[PDB]
């Protein structure tokens, strides 16, 4: 009945300001605790801050120099505050609730969670993705079973959207999970297995899309000898 | 602030079996100490709180206990739903800090990797990049060793890899090393091999390509 | 810890002359003392008190010190009545509490107008001519408005009132924010800012740099500030608040007190140190060159800081103000208009709607903070007659739109009630208090199938 929707800016340059804000709908500030919490890409939960059903704020003492957690009660809404960002801070951001209706805050443990917005801090401009065919071959097929795949190569930012044949093809799909690359850009492959029969008589479509950029590419692999 | 210290970093197990994930404190937290389950790309969800109390709706399979220093997460029936990366919070102290995270997996047969080569595409090489892949597919257990060689010379801080999550249908693993060099660098070598160690492989198989061999 | 005491002063305070004092006091008796000041200790002494590793003396003003009374908290003192008569008896009736003298008075402290001669050559007499003086500067006046206890003296300048006080007996029942005064004095102070003659987020730290760099012509601080403008080399003055519909500001008045904690096995040798080296012209003096503490306790010294016009400033806003309570609603009535204040600085919500949700609040509903393991007796007073045979009930509300759900009714684990329909007072009695418990309380009559609230109480825990 009660539930937290996250908006704000995802995409951030080095020194700029981040300003997130999580609006509560179904009850008032009052009562409960309200936490801020971070999750690095592949990291753990790190707890950002929080405040009191008093509204008083506590920090993390190594964010306590750049955290300002504020409320805005005409709209239920309660923003994070982030002023010197650095390319440390790429995370996934929560916003939570405890849920002690004026308990005790050792109860106060973060029950109801927002979906979180992925912040992404980086020098590097929004580019489209290049898509390169890992063809398939005679000295790369074992046997019956082939496989092949799609190079999603120098795209910012996250995500990227891979399918197979609009989606027709499931069975035996992996899409890696995307690598940052030196240059700040990020990749990653798409592959998927096929009977080694069917190579020239079916045929074989990744269909990326890049939402940020509005780039779709769809890059048929075929065996290239 | 209080360190939260997790054990095992990773376990496997299979569907029935009790499993025990214990979390440790850097000094007393008394009987608050709370664990979560978060499945990949999900919001983490509460599943006990104050070290025994279970949040409503959690299944009656999950138990708490411990106190002050030393916590302990029991699962006396292990359910498929059940398998993700748990971790342990403390509400002791001003800072409320996780610990590391336990992911949980489900046991398998081992499965050696089908290794498969990529050379880079005629559309890249006008680019002036190049792009070597080289893919394990469908192996078990996750650790795996990618060895790159270009002319039998050992390749280092070129190459990038990503591995998937556990397959929901065959519970294998996948894993995608990228070599990346530049186009005059992949014009001056000829031989590009690349070296798979798991033990499932009696012996460490490579897969190579002669460039321009077709 | 045995042999050792700990100290805890407010940042604001002077704490270099309480080190020096503690140097005196273990040169003469080999017992080291550490002088602390964390950060909101007003709110964090309680949580730490009772487990152990809390401070042996607190010090703080005196309208807290009765929460801190009524939870067994702080002993008892037996000042020697020889030596009562070194203090001024005012200063022991603001440590009184149901006769138990909980605390040691030290000093009296008291907001004042202090304005630079480089920007303003005479204060203004008047309230209402700064927003012509501000025009004229630019800044007039700067000074905090994120603490009730700055922002109050306006409010109560035409007749508001936080507790009605009746023959010595504090009515909790009379409760006057939303007064005629009130609407008037708050509506002024939303009006400068609104006019841009003040800043909604201007806070103690803002106030201190700019006045003190000569930025702003007028602030109101009290006399822990002086310490801090005499260093900046502006030549300030101290003089009286201004008038406002042409009665004078009512500055609350605060008496630094230092308490013993309950639970410290150093009362004696706490006790020899505030007697014999803390409440002494030679301790003091060092005290009173860190930071000014206004207007002493002690009477020998009294007579020699009074006659400085910055202490004789002081007492000028003093006596025009009242004492404050020390009754434990104190500490919710201050929430509830600080809450109230911010709003109407921001333009939230209107000064009747933040000044009608302020008085709500301050009416009826105590805050009680008991210790965890020992048990907390709750008394919910009611009228007699009005609710004449009906019965009683204790129920937790678990939102706050929410339903109350019944813990327990009058004619349960570990809560047991008894009413006393003669003298119209309920009494709820908590045995083994523990976390969770806690959680806005309701004590409520019932008829019929209907429940009226007698009085909110908003349950806290200590972490014992
Ligand atoms: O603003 C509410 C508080 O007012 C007083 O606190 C004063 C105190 O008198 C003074 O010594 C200190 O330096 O400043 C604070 C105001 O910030 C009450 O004593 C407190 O109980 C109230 O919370």
């Amino acid at each position: 009945q009660v539930q937290l929707q996250q908006w704000g800016a995802g995409l951030l340059k080095p020194s700029e300001t981040l300003s997130l804000t999580c609006a509560v709908y179904g009850v008032s500030f009052s009562g409960y605790h309200w936490y801020w919490i971070r999750q690095p890409p592949g990291k753990g939960l790190e707890w950002i801050g929080e405040i009191d059903n008093k509204g008083q704020t506590n920090y993390n003492p190594s964010l306590k120099s750049r955290v300002t957690i504020s409320v805005d009660t005409s709209k239920n809404q309660f923003s994070l505050k982030l002023s010197s960002v650095t390319a440390a801070d790429t995370a996934v951001y929560y916003c939570a609730r405890g849920g002690s209706y004026y308990g005790h805050p050792y109860l106060a443990a973060p029950d109801i969670w927002g979906q979180g917005t992925m912040v992404t801090v980086s020098s590097a401009s929004t580019k489209g993705p290049s898509v390169f065919p890992l063809a398939p071959s005679s000295k790369s097929t074992s046997g019956g079973t082939a496989a092949l795949g799609c190079l999603v190569k120098d795209y910012f930012p996250e995500p990227v959207t891979v399918s197979w044949n609009s989606g027709a093809l499931t069975s035996g799909v992996h899409t890696f999970p995307a690598v940052l690359q030196s240059s700040g850009l990020y990749s990653l492959s798409s592959v998927v297995t096929v009977p080694s029969s069917s190579l020239g008589t079916q045929t074989y479509i990744c269909n990326v899309n890049h939402k940020p950029s509005n780039t779709k590419v769809d890059k048929k692999v075929e065996p290239k000898s | 602030d209080i360190q939260m210290t997790q054990s095992p970093s990773s376990l496997s197990a299979s569907v029935g079996d009790r499993v025990t994930i214990t979390c440790r404190a850097s000094q007393s937290i008394s009987s608050y100490l709370n664990w979560y389950q978060q499945k990949p790309g999900k919001a983490p969800k509460l599943l006990i709180y104050a070290a025994s109390s279970l949040q409503s709706g959690v299944p009656s399979r999950f138990s708490g206990s411990g106190s002050g220093t030393d916590f302990t997460l029991t699962i006396s029936s292990l359910q498929p739903e059940d398998f993700a990366t748990y971790y342990c919070q403390q509400s002791y102290s001003t800072p409320y800090t996780f610990g590391q995270g336990t992911k949980l997996e489900i046991k398998r047969t081992v499965a050696a990797p089908s290794v498969f080569i990529f050379p880079p595409s005629d559309e890249q090489l006008k680019s002036g990049t190049a792009s070597v892949v080289c893919l394990l597919n469908n192996f078990y257990p996750r650790e795996a060793k990618v060895q790159w060689k270009v002319d039998n010379a050992l390749q280092s801080g070129n190459s990038q890899e990503s591995v998937t999550e556990q397959d929901s249908k065959d519970s294998t693993y996948s894993l995608s090393s990228t070599l990346t060099l530049s186009k005059a660098d992949y014009e001056k070598h000829k031989v590009y091999a690349c070296e798979v160690t798991h033990q499932g492989l009696s012996s460490p198989v490579t897969k190579s390509f002669n460039r321009g061999e077709c | 810890e045995e042999g050792k005491l700990v100290i805890w002063i407010n940042g604001d305070k002077g704490y270099n002359g309480l080190a020096e004092v503690g140097k005196k006091f273990e040169k003469d008796t080999g017992i080291k003392v550490t002088v602390e000041h964390p950060d909101k200790l007003e709110e964090k002494f309680p949580q730490v008190a009772a487990t152990g590793d809390g401070p042996d003396i607190i010090f703080w003003a005196h309208d807290r010190f009765g929460g801190y009374a009524q939870s067994g908290l702080l002993a008892e003192i037996t000042p020697a009545a020889a030596f009562q008569d070194k203090l001024y008896p005012f200063t022991w009736d603001a440590v009184r509490y149901n006769g138990k003298l909980i605390a040691y008075p030290i000093a009296v402290e008291a907001l004042s107008l202090i304005y630079n001669k480089d920007l303003l050559p005479n204060p203004p007499k008047t309230w209402e001519e700064i927003p012509a003086l501000d025009k004229e500067l630019k800044s007039a006046l700067m000074f905090n408005l994120q603490e009730p206890y700055f922002t109050w003296p306006l409010i109560a300048a035409d007749g508001g009132y936080a507790f009605k006080y009746a023959a010595g007996k504090y009515d909790i029942k009379d409760v006057g924010v939303d007064n005629a005064g009130a609407k008037a004095g708050l509506t002024f102070l939303v009006d400068l800012i609104k006019n841009k003659h003040m800043n909604a987020d201007t806070d103690y730290s803002i106030a201190e740099h700019a006045f003190n760099h000569g930025e702003t012509a007028m602030t109101i601080n009290g006399p822990w500030a002086w310490s801090n403008i005499d260093t900046s080399a502006v030549n300030y003055g101290v003089t009286v608040l201004p008038t406002f519909k042409g009665q004078p500001s009512k500055p609350f008045v605060g008496v630094l007190s230092a308490g013993i904690n309950a639970a410290s096995p150093n009362k004696e040798l706490a006790k020899e140190f505030l007697e014999n080296y803390l409440l002494t012209d030679e301790g003091l003096e060092a005290v009173n060159k860190d930071k000014p503490l206004g207007a002493v306790a002690l009477k020998s010294y009294e007579e020699e800081l009074v006659k400085d016009p910055r202490v004789a400033a002081t007492m000028e806003n003093a006596q025009k103000g009242e004492i404050m309570p020390n009754i434990p609603q104190m500490s919710a009535f201050w929430y509830a208009v600080r809450t109230a204040v911010i709003n109407a600085a921001s333009g939230r919500q209107t000064v009747d709607a933040a000044l009608a949700a302020a008085q709500t609040n301050a009416h009826d509903t105590t805050v009680f903070q008991g210790v965890a393991g020992q048990s907390l007796q709750v008394s919910c007073p009611y009228d007699s007659m009005k609710h004449w045979g009906r019965r009683k009930a204790w129920c937790r509300q678990l939102g706050e739109k929410g339903p109350c759900q019944r813990v327990v009714s009058t004619h349960n684990g570990s809560t047991a009630i008894t009413d006393d329909t003669l003298g119209g007072t309920l009494t709820i009695t908590l045995r083994n208090l523990q976390p969770h418990d806690a959680g806005l309380y309701q004590c409520q009559s019932l008829h019929g199938s209907e429940a009226d609230t007698l009085r909110k109480v908003l349950v806290e825990v200590l972490a014992d």
